[PDB]
């Protein structure tokens, strides 16, 4: 599913991830924007032998099990297929225990480069939430 | 031929942006989310833990196979660049990006199970 900027805010907003760790709800719909495009079904395969999965991008090697990557931990206790689900709630979990791990949103590439220390309340603007 | 330490993980300030600095200590924590890979370093118990960014794009291929082979408590040098740059000072206050870890011995931790 893509996920409409608004649309999203609202679903994240449902969610609890609204000041999550103290990261205000624009910083999730901003990491979102710019790790998957909105896209639910977004998956990236990297060099390395791990693949990304979803809304925010979750890597194989240590939160989600694909069943193909060596050294897998799956720390979340999900298949990685569970995060390319039209329903979000599988990447939320996913991403509460990863922003729990002890860096944050850091473990974002796209929201350090993108994101962090902007006006990221700008992404849930005009919206009515 | 591991680098002699230069800072106690404490003196790595904002000051030192841009500058090399070569950490000595044991891995306090290590996070791996993929694209982004944290190795924090501590060298004084309850102390600070500084933490050494990889970042795909921007860290050499060789040193994330290196850091696959890290535990906690490993005792471990690396050489990198401070990075203190706005908005580093959002949370961390520094980051370190790595041109060198060595691993100078491999902790015996025991599995509780």
């Amino acid at each position: 599913k893509v996920f409409g900027r608004c649309e999203l805010a609202a679903a994240m907003k449902r969610h609890g991830l609204d000041n999550y760790r103290g990261y205000s709800l624009g910083n999730w719909v901003c990491a979102a924007k710019f790790e998957s495009n909105f896209n639910t079904q977004a998956t990236n395969r990297n060099t390395d032998g791990s693949t990304d999965y979803g809304i925010l991008q979750i890597n194989s090697r240590w939160w989600c099990n694909d069943g193909r990557t060596p050294g897998s931990r799956n720390l979340c206790n999900i298949p990685c297929s569970a995060l390319l689900s039209s329903d979000i709630t599988a990447s939320v979990n996913c991403a509460k225990k990863i922003v729990s791990d002890g860096n944050g949103m850091n473990a974002w590439v796209a929201w350090r480069n993108r994101c962090k220390g902007t006006d990221v309340q700008a992404w849930i603007r005009g919206c009515r939430l | 031929v591991s680098p002699k330490k230069t800072h106690w993980t404490a003196e790595i300030t904002p000051n030192l942006h841009g500058s090399e600095v070569v950490v000595a200590g044991w891995v306090a924590h290590l996070g791996d989310y993929g694209r982004v890979k944290i190795v924090k370093v501590s060298d004084r118990e309850g102390g600070a833990a500084v933490p050494v960014y990889l970042e795909r794009g921007k860290t050499p291929d060789h040193l994330f196979k290196v850091f696959a082979e890290l535990s906690r408590e490993d005792v471990v040098v690396i050489k990198g660049i401070v990075e203190a740059g706005w908005p580093v000072a959002l949370d961390t206050g520094v980051e370190i990006f790595p041109s060198e870890i060595w691993i100078l011995n491999k902790a015996k931790p025991l599995p509780i199970d």
